[PDB]
């Protein structure tokens, strides 16, 4: 028997044992998030430890088959994913140090509290205390206090931990034959051995920067318009040519400009489409929402939800004694078990979230036939992009009127279209420079291009230049403002939100063309279009079995990420923004600061 | 004399498909209607015979093979099928003359923590002959080195468990299968239904 034949038998034994152990861990994790008890914490840890130990043993056994002697690429993909060392390539001492640094930074972030001055007892956590301030408060000093105190009392604790975190992560990545920890993260988009579909890790940097150059004109006019509206609200705080103060952006970091909508709404006398009152007028419950979502996917040729879905999912808050983690999630426990955990309320937001989460379920049911190690999105941005395009069609007035939630007499004029597109750009467009600049800073830190004594200096030079955002308080090298975000202090790659954003509009533009949609791209509804559903399913069933460049080609016809569909979506707003900024300064000066 | 079909279909526990059980039926009147009349048989596909005109002919012997598999493997209990069950556990010949009966037993053969009572053969040197049974527990040698009787590198235990849980999907839920073989050798008839062998009176 050849090495490739022994690996096929090894992967055959692995698939059957992994599916059982993964189901035990997923079921024990479900029983905790739906019934938060102390007994369920231990059963979740016991089942999770047995699953983690099984993978560590199989990873060592998988590393006994040399990949060079395997020619079947589907077998090589499963062996390569299982042979991934990760932290197991470091010494036992350094891996124990690394896991301690990771737990401490996660503990500092989740438990870090800030106490108001003159009351050492009135303290606020990030969630919900400081987040409520950064999302609703209009007081300059109150927002400045929450922004600065979170970074000077919690971020400074993370600064020494993050320095040793970079050293050990670089030693881990370089022992796995990567350039640095940033190059390690970029391996999620790597493709080798497929002629015409290969993709290098360094190519992601060039593609992200190239597509970002085309986003700059739209973002600069969005930035200029937001600055003008905010300058009328804070005339003594904002320069007409300077960057935007970092604490006046809608959240703790300015990751999304969504909350700036009340002050930057173009036509503040035309109300939003809120079918929440209509859902209560028609006695809608949570089952009706998910039933309507089920009808949506069925209308495009996708299968209905399994019987076990309606029986095992938790589509409502358990209430009273039984507590649960109300964050909406989609569960793929395996072996035909698909569930959705959600404390659904009769609102329009939960209506759109149900379509977003059931889109993850359709993705899971599609590639369930794949081997165990190939049951995932094409890359890190695929799964979340599939969920986003579902809420895009479900929120259009064309769809809301076809289901009886929006009145037919309700007419849509170009003033409500601009209000909708502006609200969308504050979240979608407003996060792209934030995401790219943050991830580029970490790429350069891991690559060694930013010295330790210039971490915070380079961080805010890039905020001013790339994001057009200035810090309200000068920060020396005792701070660690990037670590004040969850993903940085909890060791999660961030570029996935940039690629996913460009993916979802590539998906939507392609599916809407298959649905024969006429008019602006943002008004599209792919409902009742089996042709669009067939084109999407041709990628969903692939899972990780094929390169992401090929999976993307099955939907959009192109092999690479493209920013043109994103610009096609926001073109009605981009032309309106340019007309609004005809007597305003577009761009920003990086030398101005609110503390100058 | 009524044929003991109740012992086969209403058994408390079924056999693992690798060690499938066979109950020979002989010298009795077979009330085939009693079958179709009692459980909701999800699958009832007969090959070479007619289920509508069942208890009208006679047979030398009737064999009832019973075991348990998952839902997606019921399709393998048919002539000319491939897969782990058809190749390593229970194989039906190409000229099969009989009926295959299967029904969902999630209420009986599943438990919350996992019912690891039912097994199946995952590896074997060759495919099974029709109606062949292999209950050996020899460690499968996948490589070129001897296994010495214990599991290791390229040395796997040949039998795997289902671990039936009631929250599984229908394709992974347990299904009880009963295979009725109808034999007709050079011997007088011994098993007839309501056929014209009332003449025995
Ligand atoms: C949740 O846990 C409590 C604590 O034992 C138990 O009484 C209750 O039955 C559990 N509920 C469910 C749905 O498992
Ligand atoms: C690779 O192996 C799988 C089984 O693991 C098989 O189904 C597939 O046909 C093989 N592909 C090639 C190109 O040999
Ligand atoms: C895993 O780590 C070992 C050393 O600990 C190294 O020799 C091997 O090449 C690594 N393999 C992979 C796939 O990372
Ligand atoms: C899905 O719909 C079909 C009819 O198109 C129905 O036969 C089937 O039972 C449904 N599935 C579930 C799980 O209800
Ligand atoms: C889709 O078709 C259904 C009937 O099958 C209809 O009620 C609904 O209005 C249609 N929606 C769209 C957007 O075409
Ligand atoms: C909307 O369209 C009307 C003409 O139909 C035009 O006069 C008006 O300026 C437009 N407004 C915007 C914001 O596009
Ligand atoms: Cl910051």
């Amino acid at each position: 028997s050849t090495i490739e034949e022994q690996a096929k038998t090894f992967l055959d034994k692995f698939n059957h044992e992994a599916e059982d152990l993964f189901y035990q861990s997923s079921l024990a994790s479900w029983n905790y998030n739906t019934n938060i008890t102390e007994e369920n914490v231990q059963n979740m840890n016991n089942a999770g430890d047995k699953w983690s130990a099984f993978l560590k043993e199989q990873s060592t056994l998988a590393q006994m088959y040399p990949l060079q002697e395997i020619q079947n690429l589907t077998v090589k993909l499963q062996l390569q994913a299982l042979q991934q060392n990760g932290s197991s390539v470091l010494s036992e001492d350094k891996s124990k140090r690394l896991n301690t640094i990771l737990n401490t930074m996660s503990t500092i972030y989740s438990t870090g509290k800030v106490c108001n001055p003159d009351n050492p007892q009135e303290c606020l956590l990030l969630e919900p205390g400081l987040n409520e301030i950064m999302a609703n408060s209009l007081d300059y000093n109150e927002r400045l206090w929450a922004w600065e105190s979170w970074r000077s009392e919690v971020g400074k604790q993370l600064r020494p931990l993050y320095e040793e975190y970079v050293v050990l992560k670089n030693e881990m990545a370089r022992a796995n034959h990567y350039e640095d920890y940033g190059d390690y993260w970029r391996g999620d988009y790597e493709v080798n051995g497929v002629d015409g579909y290969d993709y290098s890790r360094g190519q992601l940097i060039e593609d992200v920067e190239h597509t970002f150059e085309e986003i700059k004109p739209l973002y600069e006019h969005l930035h200029a318009y937001v600055r003008a509206k905010l300058m009328n609200a804070y005339p003594s705080y904002i320069s007409p040519i300077g960057c935007l103060p970092a604490h006046l952006l809608g959240d703790m970091w300015g990751r999304f400009w969504t909350n700036l909508y009340s002050l930057t709404v173009p036509f503040g006398q035309k109300p939003n489409i809120d079918v929440t009152d209509a859902m209560v007028d028609q006695a809608w419950d949570a089952q009706r929402i998910f039933k309507e979502a089920e009808k949506f996917f069925v209308s495009v040729g996708l299968p209905n939800m399994t019987q076990g879905f309606w029986e095992n999912s938790m589509l409502t808050d358990p209430g009273n004694v039984q507590k649960a983690v109300c964050h909406p999630t989609a569960w793929d426990l395996g072996k035909g078990d698909f569930r959705i955990l959600m404390c659904t309320k009769v609102t329009m937001d939960d209506f759109l979230t149900a379509h977003h989460e059931m889109g993850h379920i359709q993705y899971d049911m599609a590639y369930a036939a794949q081997p165990f190690l190939l049951r995932n999105g094409a890359n890190e941005g695929f799964h979340e992009a599939v969920g986003e395009i579902m809420s895009l069609s479900a929120a259009t007035p064309k769809h809301l009127k076809s289901i009886g939630l929006l009145s037919p007499d309700f007419q849509e004029d170009n003033e409500t279209e601009i209000n909708f597109l502006l609200k969308q750009a504050l979240t979608i467009v407003g996060t792209l420079p934030f995401t790219y600049m943050l991830e580029k800073w970490r790429w350069m830190v891991f690559k060694g291009e930013i010295p330790k004594d210039q971490w915070m200096k380079k961080w805010w030079e890039m905020k001013r230049e790339i994001v057009g955002v200035v810090e309200p308080v000068p920060h020396d090298e005792t701070y660690c403002d990037p670590a004040s975000l969850f993903h940085v202090s909890n060791d999660y790659s961030f570029i996935r939100y940039y690629t996913r954003t460009l993916y979802q509009f590539q998906f939507q533009e392609a599916l809407c063309q298959a649905a024969k949609h006429e008019g602006p791209l943002h008004k599209c509804d792919i409902s009742n279009s089996t042709e669009a559903g067939q084109k999407l399913f041709n990628m969903l069933r692939l899972g990780k079995s094929e390169p992401w460049t090929l999976a993307l080609e099955n939907v959009v016809g192109a092999k690479n990420m493209n920013v043109r569909p994103l610009l096609n979506y926001f073109e009605p707003l981009f032309t309106w923004l340019k007309d609004q900024n005809k007597n305003s300064f577009v761009g920003w000066s990086t030398d101005w600061s609110p503390y100058a | 004399n009524l044929c003991p079909f109740h012992e086969v279909f209403n058994a408390t526990r079924f056999a693992s498909v690798y060690a499938w059980n066979r109950k020979r039926i002989s010298n009795c009147v077979a009330d085939y209607s009693v079958l179709y009349n009692f459980a909701p048989f999800f699958a009832f596909k007969c090959y070479g015979v007619s289920p509508t005109k069942l208890n009208d002919l006679c047979f030398t012997n009737v064999y009832a093979d019973s075991f348990v598999i998952r839902g997606n493997e019921v399709s393998q209990i048919a002539p000319g099928q491939t897969g782990n069950i058809a190749d390593y556990n229970y194989k039906l010949p190409d000229d099969f003359t009989g009926c295959v009966i299967a029904w969902n037993s999630n209420k009986l053969d599943s438990k919350v923590s996992g019912n690891y009572n039912y097994l199946y053969r995952l590896f074997r040197k060759s495919k099974l002959k029709p109606f062949e049974r292999d209950i050996s527990t020899e460690i499968y040698q996948a490589g070129n080195k001897p296994c010495n009787g214990v599991a290791g590198f390229n040395c796997y235990f040949p039998l795997q468990s289902y671990g039936f849980r009631p929250t599984y999907g229908v394709g992974h839920q347990p299904y009880r299968v009963v295979v009725l073989s109808f034999e007709l050798l050079h011997a007088p008839a011994t098993v007839c239904g309501k056929k014209s062998l009332l003449n025995d009176i």
